[PDB]
């Protein structure tokens, strides 16, 4: 599972999207972190089989 | 005010020929931020070889912008005649966040003379001119493009060797062809190269003088000049505004050869610029002296996050518009122009609201207008279920002195549909405004009137005019300033605070109007009531000329039994997609005629959370709702060959459309169909078996090599 | 307000300076305590993997070890140990039939 | 398992878990089709 | 105040609207970041297993 | 105020005999919420299965 | 040092040569300034304490 932040928070409302743009570092570190988690897990699947 | 030189002494203006079709050309020069087109350097600080993601005002990748071209005028062999211009003066644009301008890009190439399309010439750079301001309208003959009050004018002069910036009232002049005269078509500026651009003696006021023929400049607060060295080099110009004034940017002084824009002026213009136009210039050449003048291009600015690549010497030679597409996002959402090769999830693509269903006549404010508003501690309560309200109607009767809300706004409380609107009204003096507060521990909140803290609330102070006569005034304003009982003596005494939506326990002993300021009331308690005494004290404020009242509104804000709707086919069935707006709650859903689970007497159904899944309200059927449609898109980046490929999550080969127009976010500004083993992909081709296997190794089993 | 001291010397107040600073200390020290919890996590997992490395040195490096991967991919023959940054590093020399 | 949707379960839930409706969160497919994990084992 | 957008229109004034919404973004994104830490935990333990 | 019909024209009331001991009975019918005795349905919204 | 609107504590050195040179700081991807400008006119690049 990967969350698509900047549209999880928020629901897609433009003022809330701008208040996310204040926090544009944290969301990048979220989806960066999960994509890293899926590559580690996917290499566990690949290396397993 | 500043002396800007004499008015024109001419009694007429030069005639102007508007022929827009001669200026309608397709010469595309879109923004390419890969080459750092249209980049203002950051104001706050400056940087070395560092790359970064940065949010600021930028044009968007691929924006073609607005193109403008200036032309030689009409002429015989010997004599310049009518000016020759496009329709730019009537095309007033919204300033918004400002804009950047690509200047001189075609210089040195061969192009048409415009007024004589069959004649080609070497293209020379020409500088743009702008009119900006706060208020616009029409000239006396009805034509658009008139700027009112102080207007900012940016006007190059001296055959492209200076920029003039000035802020004046523009008084239209009344001679023939002038904007307040007969035979007006458009204003314009001009210069006459045979006499204005002779070697060593450029006329530094030629364009200014031409402008002064169409307008008298009045009450100028400033007129600045900026010298420009003559060349045919491409340049960028930018303009923004803050509370500090209007900021001008150029590549000329700091990055002449590279194009980065830096601030060179702040103009003391503090009235917000809302509008601008391009001032047409025409060159009064004779036929044998006709040149082609480089088109310029205006691109609007907006707040965007870019990934900025700074060289060692500090300049920006590379950027990425992160929101352009998922591939750029991946590149960026990482702070690198390069994003290692893999699958990167970019957000939806949520569907557009269409068929906004509203469900709910006229709310009865009657008994408020007829009689005497009681005292705050005897506040009368009007309840509202299942009706339409015009509240701005009600608040147009009274003169309103204060409007504050809690957990809502006055704007919002007029608009939204609330099933229960409780209206509490009473007499109340404006002098005691500081005591009628949701954040107050005065006597009013303690002993008289308290709103709920769990619902959104509003508090209104008003004044009945004279015009309103069915509302009668009482002897004075009265309120309770003490409500307490000591006890059978015991060890303690307490002061009683009413729960929201209740009267004071002292209303049984305090008269409906207090006879005199400071009167006190007592009542011995029965052993069953607790014994001891009940005690109160009343205060008065002198009656006013016009009666003054207090209104307390409470909205629910409670999911069921919600009906109330505002007063103003499509707002009913069959809106079988997003959106609805029920009186009870907002939301975005896809209604379907489902079966058959509910209560059916009150009219929602939830599923163990705040959400409603979802039928009711229709009359009478089961329109069960769902959550919003979102296409869970992604990006298949492959940085080795630099070929993105947008994959959708699990739907659909049949439901999507290319550059889909039913959905919100690409993300966000711009986008850019084969499946169907996993989901839908915007990438050819079908299997193609079987290799190798390796990364970048997409989902269920497309192993997707490149190219 | 976080210019490395809330209202450092240069801006106001003196009374509210303790309020903004106590925001910055509660937050900054709390996130430091998150760093300490993280160091305990990667320390414990590093000790698990170090005990695995001791299990890979005593099996795969001294002896042969007649077992599959761990001693990666093929009937294992030799294995060599070199110190990597923060860890060991193995150069398992396995057979590959083909 | 109430999941998954791969070009039949998104539409199949649209005919009516919500990894494809909040969005929001989103579940990625597990790198291997079931016939192929079946081929390994 | 958390009706999925904090006082988007009706429920509070736009200038404060940013106050309640920024509560909801700091909280909702912080708990999302707790979810990301949890995915790293069960991902690492899943790779051990 | 509302018209609720005329006052009584009677000049006396019917005599009332209070005999509490005749009404003192033990007929227990305690709340059994297993059978949903005494349940008000929630006001705010309504629900399925 | 104590420059224009900025405080700080640094060890200036005559370094080379990276900046903007028109406006007068240089940052490195954070709030910090690394660090020349302002002197007239040379490169006094600063460091942390």
């Amino acid at each position: 599972v990967t969350v698509d932040c900047k549209q999880y928070v928020c629901n897609g409302f433009q003022k809330c999207e701008q208040l996310l743009r204040e926090y544009g570092q944290f969301c990048s570190k979220i989806n960066q972190a999960l994509h890293g988690a899926n590559l580690r897990q996917d290499d566990s699947v690949r290396n397993l089989f | 005010y500043v002396d800007v030189g004499p008015d024109s002494v001419k009694s007429a203006c030069i005639e102007v020929d508007i022929q827009q079709t001669f200026f309608d050309k397709t010469w595309p020069r879109p923004i390419d931020v890969s080459k750092a087109d249209g980049i203002i350097y950051p104001q706050g600080r400056t940087y070395s070889n560092i790359t970064i993601t940065y949010q600021g005002l930028f044009p968007y990748q691929g924006d073609h912008g607005d193109m403008y071209v200036y032309s030689a005028g009409h002429a015989t062999g010997t004599t310049p005649q009518k000016l020759f211009v496009a329709n730019y003066s009537q095309d007033v644009k919204q300033f918004a966040n400002g804009f950047v301008v690509r200047i001189g890009a075609a210089a040195n190439s061969t192009g048409t003379v415009i007024i004589s399309p069959s004649t080609s010439a070497t293209i020379r750079k020409i500088y743009p001119a702008f009119m900006l301001g706060s208020s616009v309208g029409n000239f006396s003959d009805g034509k658009m493009g008139r700027f009112f009050n102080h207007t900012l004018v940016l006007l190059p002069d001296g055959c492209g060797t200076l920029l003039r910036a000035f802020y004046c009232i523009l008084e239209p002049r009344s001679g023939n062809h002038c904007p307040a005269g007969n035979s007006y078509t458009s204003f314009a500026t001009y210069h006459t190269p045979a006499t204005d651009c002779s070697d060593g003696n450029y006329n530094r006021n030629a364009s200014l003088n031409s402008f002064k023929e169409y307008f008298n400049l009045r009450n100028c607060t400033f007129m600045y000049t900026y010298n420009i060295t003559e060349d045919e080099i491409l340049e960028w110009f930018g303009i923004t505004q803050t509370a500090q004034g209007v900021h001008l940017f150029s590549s000329r002084y700091v990055d002449l050869y590279g194009g980065n824009m830096f601030q060179f002026a702040t103009l003391p213009v503090y009235d917000t610029i809302k509008y601008y136009s391009i001032i047409p210039h025409s060159i009064r050449s004779i036929q044998s002296d006709r040149k082609a003048w480089a088109a310029f291009y205006v691109y609007k600015l907006q707040p965007l996050t870019f990934l900025l690549d700074f060289s060692v010497d500090g300049y920006i030679r590379r950027a990425i518009d992160c929101g352009f597409n998922d591939l750029s996002q991946l590149h960026c959402s990482y702070e690198s122009f390069d994003v290692e090769s893999g699958v990167y999830s970019v957000s939806s693509f949520e569907a557009k609201p269409s068929g906004s269903v509203v469900e709910q006549v006229e709310c009865d404010f009657s008994p408020l207008l007829s009689g005497t508003p009681p005292q705050v501690y005897n506040f009368k309560r009007l309840v509202f279920t299942n009706c339409n309200y015009n509240l701005t109607k009600l608040l147009s009767l009274f003169s309103v002195n204060d409007f504050t809300c809690s957990q809502i706004s006055p704007a919002a409380i007029a608009s939204n549909c609330y099933s229960s609107l409780i209206l509490d009204y009473f007499s109340y003096p404006l002098s005691m405004k500081s005591d009628l507060s949701v954040s107050s521990a005065g006597p009013i909140s303690q002993f008289n009137y308290k709103q709920s803290f769990s619902n959104p609330t509003c508090l209104i102070l008003a004044t009945v005019p004279h015009n309103l006569t069915t509302i009668t005034k009482p002897l004075k304003y009265s309120y309770i300033n003490k409500c307490s009982r000591l006890l059978s003596d015991d060890r303690t005494e307490v002061p009683q605070l009413v729960n929201a939506n209740q009267y004071s326990p002292c209303v049984s002993i305090v008269p409906s109007t207090v006879w005199e300021d400071g009167d006190y009331y007592r009542k011995q308690l029965s052993p069953l009531e607790g014994g001891g005494w009940l005690v109160a004290s009343g205060s008065t404020v002198a009656m006013t000329e016009q009666l003054q009242m207090g209104f307390g509104i409470t909205v629910q804000y409670g999911t069921d039994t919600n009906s109330v709707c505002p007063k103003l086919k499509i707002a009913s069935q069959l809106g079988n997609c997003v959106e609805y707006s029920l009186y009870g709650v907002s939301g975005r859903g896809v209604f379907q005629n489902c079966t058959a689970v509910g209560v059916r007497q009150q009219r929602f159904v939830y599923d163990a959370y705040q959400n409603l899944v979802g039928y009711y309200s229709d009359d009478g059927n089961y329109y069960c709702l769902r959550a919003c449609v979102s296409v869970p898109v992604s990006v298949i980046y492959d940085k080795e060959t630099k070929t993105h490929a947008t994959l959708f999550g699990s739907v659909a080969c049949e439901h999507i459309s290319s550059t889909m127009s039913q959905y919100s976010r690409s993300t966000r500004s711009m986008l850019k169909p084969v499946g169907c083993v996993l989901g839908l992909v915007n990438s050819s081709l079908f299997v193609e078996d079987c290799k190798l296997p390796l990364g970048q190794s997409l989902c269920a089993l497309p192993d997707t090599p490149s190219t | 307000i976080s210019a490395s001291i809330g209202d450092i010397i240069q801006r106001l107040d003196v009374l509210e300076q303790d309020a903004q600073i106590d925001r910055l200390i509660n937050g900054r020290l709390t996130t430091l305590n998150a760093f300490v919890a993280q160091q305990l996590v990667r320390s414990e997992s590093a000790a698990l993997s170090a005990q695995l490395a001791k299990d890979k040195v005593n099996e795969c490096v001294k002896a042969q070890s007649k077992r599959s991967g761990f001693c990666g991919q093929g009937t294992h023959i030799v294995s060599f140990v070199v110190n990597a940054p923060n860890g060991l590093y193995f150069m398992h020399v396995g057979y590959y039939p083909s | 398992i109430a999941d998954p949707g791969y070009m039949q379960g998104y539409d199949d839930c649209m005919q009516q878990i919500c990894a494809q409706y909040v969005a929001g969160y989103k579940v990625l497919p597990p790198l291997m089709d079931v016939n192929m994990e079946a081929a390994y084992t």
